[PDB]
């Protein structure tokens, strides 16, 4: 759940 | 009445993160060209909606000490802020960011997507609320923070750390009343009025839920 959300916090 | 140099270094963060978004260009010539229609009024809205959530996640990586947060509590904070913080930057760009004839076009868009008058009607009357308040650049980035920022959102498992970054924003914006508006000692009340109208709108937008966008479905838990 909520990879793209984790990918763009963590980008 | 005036900001310590720790608020104004505080407001300073703020204000120059949430000057860093903007609406796209390429957004802006969908609400001119593309068709009248439901489905497509309604996919204009899906790519509004989720460029939003890219550039709150922007703003919100930005906002003083949220990276000093445990990892999970700062997704439980982006999810349980996204659908306040997008009602609140659609008031902000109804009241000002577009022109007089494209904002004609944009609300003949949303009021012809599909979506319920139930809905509709609640939404255009918070933006006009909004507007009647004249809030200035620093309270719309304030207000955002504030929401963002909100210790009592679900699935948080350290409130205590939320409440220091939050609380430092809300003594900044009294501050700022207190400064700006001396001869309205209600003015801060008013914005506090807007944060409880703005949390209505997590059930007037559970009750509204086409697939949607990755970001969106993630983000609202559909
Ligand atoms: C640009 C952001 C801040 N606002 C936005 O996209 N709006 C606006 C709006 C209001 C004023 C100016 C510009 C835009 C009205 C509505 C939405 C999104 N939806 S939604 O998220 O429920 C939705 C997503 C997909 C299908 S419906 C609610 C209806």
């Amino acid at each position: 759940d909520h990879q793209l959300l984790r990918y763009l916090l963590d980008k | 009445m005036e900001l310590t140099p720790d608020q104004q270094t505080l407001l300073h963060f703020i204000m120059d993160s949430y000057n860093k978004q903007r609406m796209p260009q390429e957004i802006t010539n969908k609400i001119l060209k593309e068709a009248f229609s439901a489905e497509e009024n309604f996919l204009i809205l899906t790519e509004m909606a989720t460029n939003h959530v890219q550039v709150l996640v922007e703003f919100t990586k930005k906002l003083p000490g949220f990276q000093t947060l445990d990892h999970e509590d700062q997704i439980a904070l982006l999810k349980g802020s996204a659908v306040e913080a997008m009602f609140l930057r659609s008031a902000e760009i109804f009241n000002k960011k577009l022109p007089s004839g494209h904002s004609d076009l944009l609300e003949a868009r949303i009021r012809n997507s599909g979506i319920s008058d139930e809905y509709i009607t609640p939404m255009f009357s918070f933006y006009k609320s909004i507007g009647e308040l004249k809030m200035t650049q620093e309270e719309y980035a304030l207000l955002t923070a504030i929401v963002i920022l909100s210790p009592d959102r679900q699935y948080i498992k350290d409130r205590e750390a939320v409440e220091k970054l939050q609380e430092p924003l809300l003594d900044v914006l009294q501050k700022l009343c207190k400064i700006h508006q001396p001869e309205n000692p209600q003015h801060f009340a008013c914005l506090l009025g807007r944060l409880t109208e703005l949390r209505t709108f997590n059930h007037h937008h559970a009750e509204m839920l086409h697939k949607f966008t990755p970001l969106l479905c993630e983000i609202w838990d559909v």
